[PDB]
């Protein structure tokens, strides 16, 4: 709560990078098949989830940020997916782990400013997209 | 003394050297005749022997220190030193069928010498090397976007 | 040669539609609606 | 021969490579006469018989129809367990309650690839190398064929590749080159005239 | 049939939003880097 | 004979849903810009004319198979 | 019947052209007029026969001179064209270098047999049994031919053609997966033999999209 | 279909690219005095 100034956030960023690597080295097999690496990675993801669920657990002090709400949704979805496989289409709900690398744009201010600039520099060109949808709908109805 | 490098005949001979070097590389094809391989596998031997001679001439006439000032000179000496390794490994016990192909690609980098003195391509690479630092953030954002949708597609359609 | 030349020429004549149909009128690309323009004159004429 | 076909019905074989596995098994039962006893089993985290037989059967015209019908009914689902598949296979070869051939004992593995060598089972069920193991890698894939190659080399077997349909007919008959090796070394005592069943010329 | 056509929004977002980002990566690396080589030679032509 | 009138129902929307503040000018200025330089399109028209004539003259004899890239739908046999 | 009728129209128009062109030189005694006698000379000589018929297409080409804005637009095109005198050279040089690298990498490795069961060209001879649509019950007899890819890397010209097709972004995945399966000098392919070879194609695509977007920005947007 | 590829992608793609890149050139005027334009002109003569 007081030690979380700079060594603590670099640790979270490196943990996110490690989670990205682990989620990238997972081989999706067809129809429930697996290998030893997938089982080991499933065992590893418990640690990651335990650390990411404690991040908000020890987060009191922040609640209204556009990234902390995403963090909380990821944490709650991960917990709800882990508790839904111990008592027993749970694999579909696992597709929220790909949102964890999205935390990297919030942890890097250079990326945070660039994302805001790219999202704010496309407001003037909205009219063009409105015309695109307009023409597409007209042509669909004509067809 | 110092006029044997800046002389117009020297540079116009280097142009012909590079032209012959690229002609020997770009003349390869599937099922080429053996005599073409012979005339082409000795052509590099007489070109590496002459390019190394020119490197020795330029090294001991301009000074050992001032040579490694521009980035292109280091590139040229790297290419020349890599050619020596290729010439000896292809004769020693190390076969490396793929390693042969990669080394012949290095010898294709000598064509940049004739384009070196164009005063416009240098500006392009200079601007890129000075401006990559102001867009590495956007490139990394693009790469993160690629990774995110790669993982999402792997989950959905794996 | 027929198809390659046609593709290159077609791509070269498609550049004439970007340097003579969109870049011909820059009074709109950098419109700068905030400070001044023809919208003020149009609105004033309509109110008049 | 006392043949016993092991079919991999795990998840990774779903798609084209299941179609080739079912075709390779069907085109391989065509090389079994009335003197050969065969059975077909499948394993995906659990080993079971694909048909109603539960032991080696005479593999005549009627019996081979049942196994062939039961092969073109299997679906791919589950994880791969080689130890359970081979333990179940080695137990049916050691039955001796039913009529058998009391001759060549062979296990045929129709799979794609894995990282499991299952060397703890081969050191328990056949230490004397009395059972040959022929392994087939079927389909277009990138899974490790190393363990599949090693399985067929320690047990006097052979390794076969079936990438497409064109290789099915020829790869399912070359296992008789391996099985004829002991007969060649016999010499003059292996040269006995035999007569076939009645068939149409 | 059914809700199997609801997963076609993955290839639309990846195309529309992926192509958009590529414009901002390739237009910004030429507008402010190709126009910087125009003034670069402007001062080189002043000395010539 | 009955389709021409029935199709025209879709164009009653635009006359009232194009009245957005800005989209009218966006379309109007760009159609004026397109109409202001009609000679550049003549170059494309001449290019297409010349290349179509050459193509029908030198490839026009090729037959139309059904598994080939030159078929009943794609051929050089006619100017359109 | 149609072709004969259109032949008579050529007689009338060429007569009109030939009776007017002599009038032009009466008031002379400037350079684009040379094309005016070029077309009429082709037609009368037409009266290799396959060259006179294809060279007589330059009828709308001389309509530029009689038009006011058309000549100005053509001159603007000829001025525009020189803007990319430098880029259009460096991109050609890079395409040539990549063609040579591709020749080194995939020289003769794109061959394959008609049936996907024979790897050597020595085994790809004779007839073979082909099963239609993967059905084992419907076989057909076909001959196996040791064919080569249409867009190969055998020599520098073929490499340049293949790389141009890649840069047009058409059929490039097929070439990529053909190169991934590329085995050796004179053998057939293997499924996903070297996936890492896609780095060559990705880098070429990246640095060609960069240049094509570089000569298009400083042409229309600068 | 022909009118859908002319009025559709071709035309509109002209609008999207023109408008998007129009602000990139507009930002260059802001960049002309924001802190880089004079710096680049500085670091081209000393290197030479
Ligand atoms: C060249 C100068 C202009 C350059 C234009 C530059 C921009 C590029 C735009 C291209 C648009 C092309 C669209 C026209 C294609 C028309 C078409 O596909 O119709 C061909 C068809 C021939 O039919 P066919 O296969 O012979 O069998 C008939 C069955 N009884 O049917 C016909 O032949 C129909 C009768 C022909 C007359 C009407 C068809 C349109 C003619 C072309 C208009 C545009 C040029
Ligand atoms: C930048 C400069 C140095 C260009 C150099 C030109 C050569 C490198 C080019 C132009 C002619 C090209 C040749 C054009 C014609 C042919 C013949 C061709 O082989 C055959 O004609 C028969 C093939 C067979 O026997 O199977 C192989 C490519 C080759 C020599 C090409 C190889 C590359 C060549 C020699
Ligand atoms: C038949 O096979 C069984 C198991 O495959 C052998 O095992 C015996 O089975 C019978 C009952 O079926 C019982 O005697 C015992 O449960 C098993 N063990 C022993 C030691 O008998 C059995 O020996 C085989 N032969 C016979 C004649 O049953
Ligand atoms: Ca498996």
């Amino acid at each position: 709560s007081i030690v979380e100034w700079k060594p603590f956030d670099i640790f979270i960023l490196l943990a996110i990078f490690a989670n990205c690597v682990a989620l990238a080295i997972y081989i999706p097999f067809p129809e429930d098949d697996s290998n030893s690496t997938n089982h080991n990675l499933e065992k590893v993801e418990y640690a990651f989830l335990i650390i990411f669920t404690v991040e908000t657990f020890l987060k009191i002090i922040y609640v209204r940020n556009g990234w902390n709400l995403l963090d909380f949704v990821i944490v709650i979805v991960g917990l709800f997916s882990v508790i839904l496989e111990q008592l027993t289409d749970v694999k579909a709900l696992r597709a929220f782990r790909v949102l964890r690398p999205l935390r990297l744009v919030s942890g890097v201010p250079s990326l945070q400013v660039v994302l805001n600039s790219i999202i704010k520099a496309m407001v003037p060109l909205l009219h063009i997209a409105l015309l695109v949808l307009f023409v597409i709908i007209i042509y669909a109805i004509i067809g | 003394c110092r006029a044997a490098v800046k002389s117009v005949t020297f540079y116009w001979l280097v142009i012909v050297l590079v032209f012959l070097n690229t002609l020997t590389i770009s003349s390869e094809h599937y099922n080429q005749p053996d005599w073409l391989t012979q005339i082409q596998d000795i052509a590099n031997k007489v070109l590496l022997a002459l390019f190394t001679c020119e490197m020795l001439v330029k090294m001991y006439s301009l000074g050992l220190q001032a040579y490694f000032v521009s980035l292109f000179n280091r590139f040229d000496c790297f290419v020349v030193c890599g050619g020596i390794t290729e010439t000896i490994l292809v004769e020693l016990e190390i076969m490396s069928p793929l390693g042969i192909s990669v080394f012949r690609c290095v010898r294709l980098l000598r064509i940049f010498k004739v384009t070196r003195h164009w005063t416009s391509l240098s500006n392009l690479v200079a601007s890129l090397l000075n401006s990559m630092k102001s867009i590495a953030s956007l490139l990394l954002l693009l790469f993160l976007f690629i990774i995110i949708f790669s993982l999402l597609g792997m989950q959905l359609f794996g | 040669v027929y198809f390659i030349s046609f593709y290159m020429l077609c791509a070269f004549l498609i550049i004439n539609l970007f340097v003579a149909v969109i870049m011909d009128n820059f009074d709109y690309l950098t419109r700068d609606w905030s400070i001044l323009g023809p919208h003020h004159l149009d609105e004033f004429k309509r109110i008049w | 021969k006392d043949m016993l076909i092991l079919v991999d019905v795990s998840g990774s074989v779903s798609g084209l490579t299941l179609k080739l596995i079912r075709t390779s098994v069907s085109e391989m039962l065509e090389t079994l006469s009335d003197d050969d006893f065969v059975n077909v089993a499948s394993f995906n985290s659990n080993a079971q018989d694909v048909s109603c037989f539960q032991h080696l059967v005479q593999a005549n015209v009627r019996n081979k129809k049942v196994l062939k019908d039961a092969v073109n009914n299997i679906t791919a689902k589950g994880i791969t367990d080689y130890k359970k598949g081979f333990s179940f296979a080695f137990e049916q070869l050691l039955n001796y309650n039913v009529s058998r051939a009391n001759c060549n004992k062979i296990i045929m593995l129709f799979t794609d690839g894995g990282e499991e060598r299952a060397q703890e089972i081969f050191n328990k069920y056949n230490k004397d190398k009395k059972v040959r193991v022929f392994t087939f890698s079927v389909g277009q894939h990138n899974y490790d064929r190393g363990p599949i190659q090693w399985m067929a080399c320690e047990n006097k077997g052979y390794y076969y590749e079936i990438p497409s349909i064109g290789a099915i007919r020829i790869n399912t008959q070359e296992y008789l080159d391996v099985l004829g090796r002991p007969m060649v070394l016999a010499g003059d005592k292996a040269k006995q005239v035999q007569w076939t069943n009645v068939y149409l010329d | 049939s059914s809700s199997g056509m609801i997963v076609c929004i993955y290839f639309i977002i990846l195309f529309i939003c992926g192509n958009y980002i590529l414009l901002n990566v390739f237009l910004a690396i030429a507008v402010d880097n190709l126009a910087d080589a125009e003034s670069l030679n402007t001062a080189q032509k002043e000395e010539a | 004979s009955i389709t021409f009138f029935r199709l025209f129902r879709v164009m009653r929307l635009v006359k009232l849903l194009s009245r957005g503040e800005g989209i009218r000018t966006l379309l109007w200025t760009f159609i004026k810009s397109f109409q202001a330089l009609p000679y550049v399109a003549l170059l494309i028209a001449m290019l297409f004319f010349i290349y179509a004539v050459i193509g029908m003259q030198m490839f026009g004899k090729v037959a139309m198979r059904d598994n080939n890239q030159i078929n009943r739908n794609n051929n050089f046999q006619t100017f359109p | 019947f149609r072709n004969t009728i259109l032949g008579y129209f050529d007689y009338a128009f060429t007569a009109i052209f030939t009776v007017e062109i002599l009038l032009k030189m009466t008031t002379f005694g400037n350079y684009f007029n040379l094309l005016d006698m070029l077309v009429v000379g082709v037609s009368l000589v037409s009266f290799v026969v396959k060259i006179l018929r294809v060279l007589r297409v330059l009828r709308p080409l001389r309509a530029i001179n009689r038009a006011k804005g058309l000549k100005h637009v053509v001159q603007c095109v000829f001025v525009a064209i020189r803007t990319i005198g430098n880029i259009m050279i460096v991109t050609t040089l890079l395409q040539f270098m990549f063609a040579c690298i591709g020749v080194q990498l995939f020289k003769g490795k794109f061959y394959r047999c008609t049936d996907e069961a024979k790897s050597n060209p020595e085994e790809c001879r004779g007839l073979f049994i082909l099963y239609k649509d993967g059905d084992v019950d419907s076989p057909v007899v076909r001959e196996r031919i040791w064919q080569n890819s249409d867009f190969n890397f055998d020599n520098v010209l073929s490499a340049m053609m293949a790389l141009f097709t890649v840069s047009t972004f058409e059929g490039w995945p097929a070439l990529l997966y053909k190169a991934i399966d590329s085995n050796g000098e004179n053998i057939g392919p293997i499924y996903n033999h070297r996936v890492e070879i896609s780095i060559f194609f990705i880098i070429y695509i990246i640095i060609v999209a960069f240049f094509m977007m570089n000569i298009f920005v400083g042409f229309v947007i600068v | 279909f022909v009118s859908l590829v002319i009025f559709g992608s071709f035309f509109v793609l002209n609008l999207v690219l023109g408008v998007l890149s129009g602000e990139f050139s507009k930002e260059r005027e802001k960049a002309k005095a924001r802190g880089d334009f004079q710096k680049l002109r500085e670091k081209q003569q000393l290197e030479e």
